[PDB]
């Protein structure tokens, strides 16, 4: 398990508002909010609050960089038999479809400039080495999006998918649309449509919305396997039903280290359960003062699933 | 304030009929007639259960759905049978076989549509609307199988209104079925998942709390029936009626339901004697308790005192000193500290309408959320198991477009349900 | 000079029929004399029609009674935001309409009942759109706030968590009375298991009868609106005294009546005569006003109130050495003339902030969470203009009522 945190630089928007930037990361792995405050006299002082995550990238930080550390090291995990997961998690705004999906303010752009795509490129650059080249795998994508407990397949026109769980209680997605890639290319295609389909309220004058989990998986197939090679869940969470869904998923990835149900820890409980499987964290941060209560809710949260390490 | 009852099944119909036999006497509503009721009170809340169209024609707001003809061939052929408008009667003439798969998925999702069609042109009706009423059994197809599909529906389209149901869990003892346990694990599976009250009725627990708490004898189904519309009335349809404290379904439910599975409660009726001597009219109170918090008199198989108590909703309905109700309740909380659960400082909910049954002069319905409905869905889920592991009478469903993993799934689902409920019970 | 008052929700306008009541009673202006100077609002018509069919029928104009034939609706949200917006314009108008044809007036009475639709959520914003519009006065709302048990609505709390924090930042003082705790008086003070709401109305309808009424009334010690906030309030949040009366005896049973100063006052701390169930179970006090009416010796008060000062046991906050207001008119209290009201000679009317509300806040808030945990009749408001915002938010805020109500005291 490993936990990051990532500040996104104020926007233009927050900027002409004239935000005060909150935020501050000094060092590689420790970010300071300067929280304003008053005392009941009103007297302004301000309490410095300190946290320390195994990376914690600054504003400046490009998709490609947050990339390198977070999901990159993640990849080999799948080609060794395991199963990865990477989630964003934060506040609305905060920048998790950016940096998941692509470039965008309105989160939806360039599939290419994403971790989504990024981790597909080397999955094929993987497969392609002397090492894992006996293995013949394949390489398959989904993606799907949980809103309000129910699952859709991107990929398939937001079709309304079944989740049935066995007495076993492995569970299952029946209907989940896994399609063939073999390029870059390829991936990048699936990311566009299902981006395009993913789920929102009315044309927003700017910005897409996270009213729901958005799932994007890569999948490596021989004939099974593990019930396949090796799967990596890149998940792009909605703004921090929701609720009980960030509280399981906390638990899981606890759960992890050593080894209140909701549908996304369903869909995700075999990546939790395995011994040979790795999570990463990235906590999203958006820096104006007006966030900061939302900043301290999405650190503190970060903190706990970090503690499990 | 409103609701619209819901007769799934045969049973839940047969139900139907008890229900509101009852129920229109407790609101003086001859067949077709209209309000010929003793008092003038019995009709300032009715809505709750009918609708305006005539004058003198207040038509039951349920809704009669089954796959077998020849039942509300039954119900609508005998007595206050011709009271329903024939809009409600949504039959599905198809062979309405005893599979849950053969009412959920195949021959029961087509009805469905027909159904709903109606369960929001009564919901649309008027005023507002609280929440549905839903009788059914848990052992058949139209009732365990299309009546779980029903509610599904419902809690889709108004997540907000609630959903009380009145379940007829596979009595032990003896099955009056075989597959029972299949159509049963199902169903509970979509329960624990929908509806958000269910009081659970086993016609076993009824025949002794009938052949003992009434001697009667020949303890007909009418009879069976008869004593559970006893209780559905107590509950809803009174708490529409005044009181020194009055509640309502949210009450209930926001007094009962400590963690959203649903929880399923076990009703229990106040003045239980035997008719001609008996009516020993010692009902002063202490005796209504007395009543019902025994073992015996709980509708359900479980016995209490083989459990703690999460909550408890005493619904009394005559006239009575808030006195010696609030404080009975409490000796009734310390005499039993042992099986009441602690985390709640008072378990129980008085809750006290004014006037009584028609022609009682006191009564108290119960409603308990105890931990000992656990050694009941044991029961069921195991009879699964005993009998999945050899896939029984399965290829009647699979065959009828079903999956390996669907019942894998429900018994999980309402076997882990069993798990949970123990959470509290220590 | 004046105080303008808005009585809001039916509750706030029968409470208002009876405030409205005692007054004439005690000036000697029957069914038809002068002229009030007060509005009434509702959104349920039925109710404020009663002020049109019952008693005090032709002694308000048709103007300064409100209604919106629509409906009440018991949720904050559709009181505040969707219906209740409708009519809050013309409502206004007349509380700028009233507030013109005055001479330097003080503030507005407000009269509103917090666990109500039209009561909570209205309000909210008519006293929000006031402490805009005259800021420069003072805002005193008289609320009666959720019984700690014996609550009404399933929802009391949505709508009272809600009232509290839209308010707190526009109100000067807001005083308070507990419907229950008031029983409590009708049972073991006055002895009745008979109290209808004409009743606990008839006691506000004193206990408020003290406050503007005579106040406003010359005396040996007059006490101003703007006193009140003044010498009650120790900080900006709209901060909520509780009303106590003190001859509260039985105009029947027994008769002591003659009960001189050094009675009535010691009368008014024990915890069984307050109208409110917020027994000082810790909460120090931090400034009382002694409203006195009748025959008073000022050194019976500065005695009656020394021997107190120094009961210890009625512990007083620390950062604060005196916090005694004493307030003394001339003109005795005025009873209703068959009600049950005793009807003596000198009365004592002490309102008072305590670091005890602390509870009642804390009681009342915790309801909330409970059914907000689960969203409850969540579907309500929002479907009436309000989101996760205004409910989580609003709860935020009352935390820090918890926490500034607690600090304020038990610290020194």
């Amino acid at each position: 398990i490993t936990v990051c945190v990532r500040k996104r630089p104020i926007s233009r928007k927050e900027v002409n508002r004239k935000e005060i930037d909150v935020i501050s990361v000094p060092r590689k792995d420790m970010l300071i909010v300067h929280e304003p405050r008053s005392k009941v006299d009103l007297t302004k002082f301000l309490e410095n609050h300190k946290f320390r995550f195994d990376y914690a990238f600054n504003d400046t930080c490009d998709n490609a960089m947050v990339y390198k550390y977070t999901a990159k090291p993640l990849v080999k995990t799948i080609f060794e038999g395991g199963m990865a997961t990477c989630f964003a998690y934060g506040q609305t705004g905060s920048g998790k479809t950016h940096t998941m999906g692509g470039e965008f303010n309105g989160k939806v752009q360039d599939c290419k400039n994403g971790i989504y795509a990024m981790a597909a490129k080397d999955v094929f650059v993987t497969l392609n080495m002397p090492r894992y080249r006996a293995m013949n795998l394949v390489v398959s994508a989904s993606f799907f999006e949980i809103y309000s407990g129910k699952v859709f397949d991107l990929l398939s026109d937001k079709q309304k998918l079944r989740v049935l769980e066995d007495g076993k209680q492995q569970v299952q997605v029946v209907g989940l649309t896994e399609k063939v890639v073999d390029g870059v290319e390829e991936v990048l295609k699936l990311i566009q449509h299902g981006n395009a389909a993913r789920t929102s309220g009315q044309t927003s004058a700017n910005s897409n919305s996270s009213r729901s989990h958005a799932v994007f998986q890569i999948v490596l197939r021989p004939q099974g396997s593990t019930k396949i090679h090796g799967k990596f869940s890149f998940i792009d969470l909605a703004g921090n039903e929701i609720n009980k869904s960030l509280l399981a998923l906390k638990e899981c990835i606890r759960a992890l280290g050593k080894q209140r149900v909701s549908k996304l820890t369903q869909v995700l409980r075999d990546s939790f359960i395995g011994e040979k499987s790795k999570t990463c964290m990235i906590a999203m941060i958006s820096p104006g003062l007006s966030s900061c209560e939302h900043t301290l809710n999405t650190l503190r949260y970060a903190d706990r699933v970090k503690e499990l390490v | 304030r409103e609701i619209v009852h819901i007769q799934a099944g045969q049973c839940g119909n047969q139900i139907g009929a008890k229900f509101w036999e009852v129920i229109s006497d407790e609101h003086g509503i001859d067949p077709t007639g209209s309000y010929h009721g003793d008092s003038d009170l019995q009709l300032e809340r009715i809505n709750v259960y009918y609708n305006e169209a005539a004058g003198n024609k207040y038509v039951p707001r349920a809704i009669l759905v089954d796959l077998e003809p020849g039942t509300m061939d039954s119900v609508r052929s005998g007595p206050f049978g011709q009271i329903f408008r024939p809009d409600n009667f949504v039959f599905g003439q198809s062979g309405a076989g005893n599979n849950w798969a053969k009412g959920h998925y195949t021959e029961g999702a087509e009805l469905v549509d027909s159904v709903l069609d109606v369960v929001r042109k009564e919901s649309e009706s008027c005023d507002c609307l609280q929440g549905f009423q839903l009788t059914h059994s848990l052992g058949g197809g139209t009732g365990s199988g299309m009546g779980t599909l029903l509610i599904s529906k419902i809690r889709e389209e108004y997540p907000d209104r609630i959903m009380n149901t009145f379940s007829v869990v596979p009595s032990p003892k003896v099955s009056d079925t075989v597959v029972e346990p299949y159509n049963a694990t199902l169903s509970v599976h979509q329960l624990v998942e929908n509806t958000d009250e269910t009081y659970c009725i086993d016609n076993e627990a009824l025949y002794d709390i009938c052949f003992r708490t009434l001697k009667l004898t020949t303890p007909t189904y009418g009879d069976l029936n008869h004593l559970v519309s006893a209780t559905m009335s107590g509950v809803t349809t009174c708490l529409r009626f005044p009181g020194q404290l009055n509640a309502d379904l949210r009450k209930l439910a926001v007094n009962m339901v400590p963690f959203p599975r649903l929880h399923f409660f076990m009703p229990g009726f106040a003045p239980l004697t035997s008719r001609g001597s008996q009516q020993y009219r010692a009902l002063t109170v202490p005796e209504l308790t007395q009543q019902m918090f025994d073992a015996k008199n709980m509708m359900a198989a479980c016995d209490p005192r083989h459990g703690r108590y999460l909550t408890v909703a005493a619904v009394f309905r005559g006239r009575m000193s808030m006195k010696e109700v609030d404080e009975q309740m409490l000796n009734v909380q310390n005499k039993n500290s042992s099986y009441f659960v602690e985390w709640i400082p008072n378990n129980v909910k008085t809750a006290v309408c004014d006037i009584p049954p028609r022609g009682l002069k006191m009564s108290a319905t119960f409603i308990g959320n105890s931990t000992a409905i656990q050694e009941l869905f044991k029961r069921i889920s195991e009879q699964f198991t005993a009998m999945f592991r050899r896939k029984a009478f399965l290829h009647w469903y699979t065959g009828e477009g079903m999956d390996e993993m669907e019942f894998t799934e429900a018994e999980s689902n309402m076997n882990d349900l069993v798990s949970e409920y123990q959470q509290y019970q220590d | 000079r004046e105080c303008i008052s808005i009585h809001v929700g039916q509750a706030g306008v029968q409470i208002g029929n009876a405030c409205w009541e005692l007054y004439c009673l005690e000036h000697g202006i029957q069914p038809d004399g002068h002229v009030p100077r007060a509005v009434f609002v509702d959104l349920e018509p039925t109710v404020i029609d009663e002020v049109r069919t019952g008693t005090y029928r032709q002694l308000f104009h048709p103007e300064q009674l409100i209604t919106g034939k629509e409906d009440a609706a018991n949720n904050y949200a559709r009181g505040h935001y969707t219906i209740g917006k409708e009519i809050i314009d013309l409502v206004l108008d007349r509380i700028r309409k009233l507030a013109d044809q005055c001479t330097g007036l003080q503030g507005f009475s407000v009269f509103h009942s917090f666990g109500g639709g039209t009561g909570s959520g209205f309000t909210s914003l008519l006293m929000e759109r006031l402490s805009v519009d005259y800021g420069k006065k003072s805002k005193l709302e008289f609320s009666i706030y959720p019984a700690p048990q014996v609550s009404t609505a399933v929802v009391e709390p949505y709508n009272s968590i809600l009232t509290t924090h839209t308010t707190l930042e526009h109100s000067d003082c807001a005083f308070m009375v507990d419907n229950e705790a008031i029983y409590d008086i009708c049972r073991r003070n006055l002895d009745i298991e008979r109290p209808t709401y004409t009743n606990l109305n008839r006691l506000i309808g004193q206990i408020v009868s003290s406050i503007t009424a005579s106040l406003r009334f010359d005396g040996a010690l007059n006490v101003d609106l703007t006193e009140f906030q003044t010498n009650l309030v120790p900080y900006p949040r709209g901060h909520f005294p509780l009303a106590t009366y003190a001859p509260v005896i039985s105009a029947e049973k027994a008769y002591h009546e003659q009960l001189s100063v050094a009675e009535i006052t010691n009368a008014c701390f024990e915890p069984a005569n307050q109208m409110v169930k917020c027994d000082p179970r810790h909460g120090k006090y931090m400034a009382c006003c002694l409203l006195y009416r009748g025959d008073v010796v000022p050194k019976d008060v500065n005695a009656a109130i020394a021997t107190i000062k120094t009961k210890r046991t009625i512990q007083f906050v620390d950062w604060c050495p005196t916090g005694f207001k004493v307030g003394i008119n001339y003109e005795p209290p005025t009873v209703v003339p068959g009600g049950d009201l005793a009807k003596v000679q000198r009365a004592v009317c002490m309102l008072s902030n305590t670091t005890a509300i602390a509870e009642a806040w804390a009681r009342l808030d915790h309801k909330f969470d409970l059914m907000y945990a689960k969203r409850a009749f969540v579907h309500w408001y929002v479907g009436e203009g309000m989101e996760e915002g205004e409910f989580s938010e609003a709860r935020e805020d009352m935390a820090a009522l918890e926490k500034d109500y607690e600090e304020v005291g038990v610290d020194s």
